[PDB]
């Protein structure tokens, strides 16, 4: 055949950190029909929010956005534990659904996304210059926000360890700890990957007391 | 694991 | 009164470098109409983007897109010369008309958004406290990105002057320089202010004889 | 100065 249709760029959800995660990759022959299992970023959320992207970078909001929906009703519990089906869909006149299902509780959210949704030709091939031009610095992006990630959680876990250990912290623990979550909190908000790393080290470093 | 959803 | 009914959040338009500049600020009571005059990125530009936005967020790509149009047949110039006015208009059934008009010819191009557009008031709670959120990472990216269009500016005003000098820059100048612009090149995709300055530094002092 | 548009 010498044509054919497919989705020109590629379709997916924002993650945690602010990037794009793909499901249906560019140029991918419709119909097609992906899904993918997420988590919970945070300890009792109760909902996600399904962001849908179309295009090529890694900054979730370099993409364009086709629709977003909240999947409500999961159970609070510790982050990572959730299992949230998302399935796109592309039928063959183009028309995208995208549905999350969380597997424990049976809540279900979809949205139906026309097919005349998202970029023009002329954006689509711009983005796909920007995201070729853009590719190691994309890359780069991508591992800050893996350590921004790690940076978040052990804010988190780190908290709910102190207020779990009460007045079996020590005093002098607890002020340089508290110290240190701030220089980590204030490390995450910027973008030199390295200085995120070692706020957590340093942080590591003041919590071996509370690491019991 | 599992990518993650904030929300 | 304790009641206003008001635009809630800023809306305004891209410019150089992916910020977004306010038009009309978040909690602007309707009907209201603001305009500001704006100039071409590079030299000889013959159109202009105008990327309707609306949003808190300094990044552009992180506010909502409302709409967007080319403005185009602008007489080639110097980067800075042209004077696009954009004027922002929001009636009292809160439609939005965006207009952009050089003002050397009167050539206009205009656009219509429903008044539904945009982020619902879930979105706008959340729009604001990010924006109150990343107050200092946004400020930082503004600092970022006057920093990359002037590496942006100093890329292309070498390029054009390394095609003035053609054949008389020696090979040894034409080589550090082409380096230097690499260097510069890659550094401006990236988000380290510092980096990007540097860099600038480097390709001036290779440059020297460029002049 | 003005701020500059792309395009």
């Amino acid at each position: 055949v010498l044509l054919l249709d497919v989705t020109p760029l590629s379709l997916g959800i924002e993650t945690m950190g602010g990037v794009m995660t793909t499901l249906i990759a560019k140029n991918t022959t419709i119909p097609t029909k992906h899904s993918q299992v997420f988590s919970t970023a945070e300890d009792n959320q109760s909902a996600v929010t399904i962001h849908v992207l179309q295009g090529e970078r890694k900054r979730a909001a370099d993409n364009k956005s086709l629709g977003q929906f909240n999947l409500d009703g999961i159970n609070p519990a510790p982050r990572g534990m959730p299992q949230i089906e998302v399935t796109f869909d592309i039928d063959a006149d183009g028309i995208l659904h995208v549905s999350a299902k969380d597997k424990n509780s049976g809540k279900e959210q979809k949205i139906t996304i026309k097919a005349s949704s998202g970029l023009n030709e002329d954006e689509i091939q711009k983005m796909v210059r920007d995201a070729e031009a853009n590719a190691e610095a994309d890359r780069k992006f991508e591992e800050l926000v893996q350590t921004r990630n790690q940076g978040d959680h052990l804010l988190h876990s780190t908290r709910k360890q102190v207020e779990e250990a009460g007045d079996k912290l020590p005093a002098d623990d607890k002020t340089a700890i508290e110290s240190a979550l701030t220089a980590l909190e204030t490390a995450l908000k910027g973008e030199d990957k390295a200085a995120i790393e070692a706020k957590m080290q340093e942080l590591a470093q003041v919590s071996q007391k509370l690491m019991e | 694991n599992r990518l993650m959803l904030t929300g």
